[PDB]
């Protein structure tokens, strides 16, 4: 019960549709159309999270219907592992300014603020400019 | 003489076919008369040719000339039994028998020649001689072979009692003797019950039965032939005991929980077992739970659809969204597929929805959504809803299929055909076109034909529609040419298929021999059946259908008379991605030579349906088709008697019989083009068998209205009968304006599916 | 429901197409001529089926054998042709639809197969080949069929994945249907005996 496998650029939609389907504006579509750190979680064959991470998490989403069962998390624990394979000591994320439900709950993690909104970090699918939030951890 | 022949034998061996062919028709004109090594070599060319007529000829001139080489009766009994001369090729066994005594091989296989000769004694005392030869005598290796051998003499003497219980008797003594030696026990298990059922001890098949249960517990066939052995075939009350007894040997198998809801008539305890074959599966999310239970939605609906419904329903309502997904999704599944049959759109999309925004991960719910769209007549949207779920999995090798499927459908050729290309092997090619041929995937084939006869209708139209008033006009000739494209590919895919089962036919060859060898004579009579049947399988049946749409039509326009060159490399290039066999086979890409035929009816006989009508059945024959392919080549006498035929059966209160009738009755007038002795036999037979159902009278009557007649015998709701009229309107003119307009007002109970079909391509 | 029953002539023209749906290995109709006529009694079929409780007659689709009767999945077997030892079997190709999963009807079909290789052809063993990507065939034949891995075959099929060289010895005795009929045990192990009455 809830497993974690990777993309493997054939199964790659499944991604783009969990980072299209839990928070999408912003994910453009170029995006995961380049990448062949990708991780996705099986909820018994079923996918229900997803990672995409740079080096940073670059995007993590859970399916609503099987958040809540320590499933999102078990996605972080895999990205803090990751870094700590790469001699490094840094794992940051860019969020948006309106996100405050997956901050509070999410800064559960260490994960600390750089401090106030950086306005406009980058535009999502009409165009629009979109206020972000920077939060960081340490290996 | 000998030297042209060789050659093209050697040369045909290369790959040069054209000059081998060319060669070895010089060597037959020398000749008129040969050496028996130069009959041997061109039998052996015409055989290569798939020539087994000719072959058969200088194999056995190469006889009559003299020849020692014995294994050309091996080569005239392989070549004989492929073109159905068995009587020839039972000479040829004989020959071969006698001429190597020592092989097992040929004793079976002059076996085989008597028993499909009629001569079923000889088979068997051909049979019974080798037994009594080898006695003691047969090793590991020749075990099975021996075990066939026992088994098939114990079929022809089987087939050979009949129903005489006294000989019954005997062949029950030799299947229990030859016991043993056999290890095809499945097999004399199932012949053992047989008999002694035709024997009449019940309760002796009754312990077969229950054997064949234990070996395979997942057949329904033993199920239900053990009711009949206990006589309780119609005793729900001990059925529902009986299965309750079985349900516990097999707890794991359908059969004792399926086959009781068959017959039990009982609401309340229906309902239970209802309950307990499906609601296990919605509990561990089998897709399939639906189409498991299918078939009662069809065969009883109205005492399984609301009972159903109740269960499943209350089921979901105290299910978890979260807590308990999996069954919760599956269960939407489930009431999608359980409202999409009962036609109830709204509710069907309203639980696929659901499953759906919960759970868009499987691709399952994708193809469910887009039936549902395809039902409603959305095809481009179906398609566009099934690109999505092979989006979810690019390696789904059943998605990609399911996909190119929809976007075919959707008439959208350059997507399928691309969508496929990524599981073909192209190589040196540019799509899969090629390769799906190879593999003689009719499937696609014969999908995509349909669907260029869309797109040829849909532009024919675009034609008419704008030719009725500069570039207005070289448009016209871009799409004066699609028209004409369109065509021939529908056409050159739809004999794609006559091509497979062509070789279908010709793949037998090579067993006459081998299943000889191999031992396995009653897997190669099942073989002969296969092959007289090869042209009345679904596959060939429908592209034949569908292909006699065009040459009915190219017949029927035939019947009132239907800076140059600078754009061939749209042709030139377009050519090559609908290329369907090598360059090195075929000229006609576009079927262009297809389409300006001028003997339209002799084209799909000779491709379709000569083979199809000479293997069919009564049983499954197809009298419309009949009925219309006589009407276009003058066979009156035939178009009765398809009508005839198609009446038998079909009651005369169909409206496809009346309009059947409506148009060969209206072929009996002194105006019509048919033959005048034909006309008078075709009246003679309207009178004797139905002059109470037409006003035969009334055909001379030119004021005579015969779309009131059919309105007030058959209605204005047999949809079939009134568009079969609508089809012949050329030669039986009754109202085209009245006749459209009537079937356009019969739609409103058709799915949207149905009625856009009909309104865009039928009318 | 689904029917499972023995293969032959007349199924495999609905094997090919169900083989073209699934599988990435494509056979001509020859092939399957010479599988069941070879070995006419080690292939099985899995399909759907209508009994009667109307009727009704055969549909226009690549899939249906028969009237109601369409084919979810298949196991094609042979013995060992190629030119010097015991008699061995062979899964030549073994496809179940997607939809179809969750049954058991692979594993069905794998039984049969694997008891009518020992009992018809007297086979000691009978070997086959998994793509190691493909993890649920892993479980298939290794974990609940019994059978055991072998080599690793690097770069066996034509794509360049490696196979799973995999054989299982047959016996009689333990390849018997009749074994594996309960799963939970202890329990009471209630079977046939064909010699008490039904009613
Ligand atoms: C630009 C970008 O890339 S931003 C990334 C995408 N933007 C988003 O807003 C993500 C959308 N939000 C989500 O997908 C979910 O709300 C998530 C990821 C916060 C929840 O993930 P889950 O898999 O459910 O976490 P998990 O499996 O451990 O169960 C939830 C637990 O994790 C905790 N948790 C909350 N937020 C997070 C988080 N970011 N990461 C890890 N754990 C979290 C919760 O406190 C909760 O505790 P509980 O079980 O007592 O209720
Ligand atoms: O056999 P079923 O379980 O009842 O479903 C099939 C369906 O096959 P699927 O199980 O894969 O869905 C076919 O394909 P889809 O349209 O569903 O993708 C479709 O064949 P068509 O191409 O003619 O649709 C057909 O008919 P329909 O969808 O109209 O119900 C339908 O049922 P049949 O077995 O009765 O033909
Ligand atoms: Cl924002
Ligand atoms: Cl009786
Ligand atoms: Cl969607
Ligand atoms: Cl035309
Ligand atoms: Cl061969
Ligand atoms: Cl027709
Ligand atoms: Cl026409
Ligand atoms: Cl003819
Ligand atoms: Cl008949
Ligand atoms: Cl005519
Ligand atoms: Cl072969
Ligand atoms: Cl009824
Ligand atoms: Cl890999
Ligand atoms: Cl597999
Ligand atoms: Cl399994
Ligand atoms: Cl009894
Ligand atoms: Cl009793």
């Amino acid at each position: 019960i809830c497993t974690l496998d990777n993309v493997y650029a054939n199964n790659l939609g499944m991604l783009t549709k969990l980072a299209h389907v839990t928070v999408p504006n912003l994910y453009q579509d170029a995006f995961f159309s380049a990448l062949f750190f990708t991780q996705m979680a099986y909820y018994s064959e079923i996918p229900v999270g997803g990672l995409v991470a740079k080096l940073q998490i670059e995007f993590l989403g859970v399916l609503p219907n099987y958040r809540h069962k320590s499933i999102g998390s078990k996605l972080l624990k895999f990205a803090e592992d990751k870094c700590s394979e790469c001699h490094q000591h840094n794992v940051f994320v860019y969020l948006p300014a309106v996100d405050d439900l997956t901050k509070q709950w999410f800064i559960a993690h260490g994960f600390e603020q750089v401090g106030e909104t950086v306005n406009n970090f980058i535009k999502g699918v009409n165009g629009d400019e979109q206020d972000a939030i920077l939060l960081k951890k340490h290996i | 003489v000998d030297s042209l022949a060789l050659k093209g034998l050697d040369l045909y061996s290369v790959g040069e076919k054209d000059d081998a062919a060319s060669y070895v028709a010089n060597a037959i004109r020398k000749i008129e008369s040969a050496s028996p090594i130069c009959c041997h070599v061109l039998g052996i060319y015409m055989r290569n040719t798939k020539e087994y007529k000719e072959s058969i000829k200088w194999f056995t001139a190469a006889l009559n000339n003299g020849s020692t080489n014995k294994q050309i009766y091996r080569d005239l009994a392989t070549l004989q039994s492929q073109i159905g001369d068995f009587k020839s090729a039972l000479v040829s066994r004989k020959k071969y028998w006698e001429a190597f005594l020592g092989y097992r091989a040929n004793w079976t296989s002059l076996a085989v020649a008597q028993d499909v000769n009629g001569e079923r004694q000889q088979a068997i005392n051909t049979l019974s001689q080798f037994e009594k030869l080898a006695e003691g005598k047969i090793s590991d290796s020749e075990k099975y072979e021996h075990s066939e051998c026992l088994m098939y003499k114990n079929d022809v003497m089987y087939k050979a009692a009949s129903d005489n219980q006294d000989k019954l008797q005997n062949v029950l003594k030799h299947l229990n003797d030859i016991e043993p030696c056999v290890f095809d026990k499945f097999g004399l298990l199932e012949r053992k019950a047989t008999i002694y059922m035709k024997l009449g001890q019940l309760k002796d098949a009754s312990i077969v039965y229950r054997t064949l249960i234990k070996r395979n517990p997942d057949n329904f066939k033993y199920y239900k032939l053990l009711e009949v052995s206990l006589g309780i075939q119609g005793d729900n009350k001990l059925k529902k005991a009986l299965y309750g007894k079985l349900e516990q040997f097999y707890p794991r198998c359908e059969p004792p929980k399926f086959i009781p809801l068959t017959f039990l008539q009982d609401k309340e305890e229906l309902s239970k077992k209802l309950r307990e074959y499906v609601l296990p599966q919605l509990k561990r999310g089998v897709p399939a739970t639906f189409s498991n239970v299918k078939p009662l939605y069809q065969r009883r609906k109205s005492k399984v659809s609301p009972l159903l419904e109740k269960i499943v329903l209350d089921y979901l309502s105290g299910l978890d969204p979260t807590q308990d997904p999996i069954p919760f999704i599956w269960t939407n599944y489930y009431l999608s597929q359980h409202f999409l049959f009962l036609k109830d759109f709204p509710k069907a999309q309203e639980y696929i929805d659901a499953a759906l925004d919960h759970t868009p991960t499987l691709v399952e719910f994708y193809i469910l959504k887009a039936r549902i769209l395809k039902h409603l007549g959305l095809m481009d949207t179906a398609a566009g809803i099934l690109e999505e779920g092979r989006q979810l999995d690019l390696q789904d090798r059943f998605i990609n299929c399911k996909t190119v499927k929809y976007f075919l459908r959707a008439n959208n050729i350059d997507k399928a055909v691309e969508v496929a290309s990524l599981f073909t092997k192209n190589d040196d090619s540019v799509n899969g076109i090629k390769d799906l041929h190879l593999v003689e995937a009719s499937w696609f084939i014969v999908e995509q034909a349909e669907a260029y006869y869309r797109l040829y209708l849909d532009r024919k139209k675009k034609l008419d529609d704008l030719e009725s008033l500069e570039q207005i006009a070289n448009d016209i000739k871009e799409n004066q040419w699609l028209v004409r494209k369109y065509k021939g590919l529908a056409l050159k895919r739809f004999n794609a298929i006559p091509k497979f089962y062509k070789q279908f036919e010709d793949d037998q060859l090579d067993f006459h021999s081998y299943c000889m060898r191999k031992g396995t004579p009653r897997a190669y009579l099942e073989m002969l059946e296969w092959g007289k049947a090869l042209y009345t399988k679904p596959m060939y049946v429908r592209a034949m259908k569908e292909a006699s749409k065009l040459y009915f039509q190219m017949h029927d326009d035939r019947l009132k008379r239907k800076e140059a060159a600078a754009m061939n490399k749209r042709k030139e290039t377009e050519a090559k991605s609908v290329a369907a066999y090598p360059s090195d086979q075929d000229n006609d890409v576009f079927g262009e030579k297809l389409i300006e035929t001028s003997t339209p009816m002799e084209d799909f006989a000779t491709e379709f349906y000569n083979n199809y009508s000479m293997q069919v059945r009564e049983d499954e024959r197809d009298y419309i088709l009949d009925f219309e392919f006589n009407y276009r080549i003058g066979k009156l006498a035939l178009c009765f008697a398809s009508l005839n035929k198609f009446a038998k059966r079909f009651g005369t209160t169909s409206g496809l019989f009346g309009s059947m009738a409506i148009v060969l009755l209206h072929a009996t007038r002194n105006d019509t083009p048919f033959d005048p002795i034909l006309k008078k036999v075709v009246t003679k037979s309207l009178e004797k068998e139905y002059s109470e159902n037409f006003p035969l009278n009334e055909i001379s009557n030119n004021s005579f209205d015969w779309l009131n007649f059919y309105q007030e015998k058959f209605g204005k709701n047999d949809i079939n009968g009134l568009l079969f009229l609508y089809r012949y309107r050329d030669d039986v003119p009754i109202g085209s304006s009245n006749l459209k307009e009537m079937i356009i007002s019969s739609l409103s109970p058709l799915e949207p599916h149905s009625q856009n079909e009909i309104l865009q391509y039928y009318l | 429901p689904i029917n499972i029953r023995r293969a032959t002539i007349n199924d495999i023209i609905c094997m090919q197409n169900a083989n073209l749906h699934n599988l990435p290995e494509n056979y001509m109709m020859k092939y399957y001529m010479y599988h069941i006529l070879s070995w006419p009694e080690a292939s099985f079929v899995a399909t759907t089926t209508t009994l009667d409780c109307d009727g009704r007659t055969i549909k226009l689709d690549p899939t249906y054998l028969a009237p109601g009767e369409k084919l979810v999945g298949y196991v094609l077997v042979k013995m060992n042709d190629d030119p010097n030892e015991p008699p061995n079997g062979h899964i030549t190709s073994l496809s179940v639809m997607r939809t179809y999963r969750r049954m058991g009807i692979a594993e069905n079909l794998m039984r049969q197969a694997l008891f009518a290789l020992r009992e018809v052809h007297q086979a000691e063993y009978v070997s086959l080949h998994v793509r190691q990507s493909n993890r649920a065939a892993l479980h298939l034949y290794r974990d609940t069929l019994a059978f055991e891995v072998l080599s690793i075959e690097k770069s066996y099929y034509q794509d360049g994945e490696d196979a799973y060289a995999m054989k299982k010895v047959l016996k009689l005795e333990e390849l018997q249907i009749s074994n594996f009929t309960h799963r939970r045990l202890n329990e009471e192990k209630l079977e046939d005996d064909l010699e008490s009455d039904l009613l």
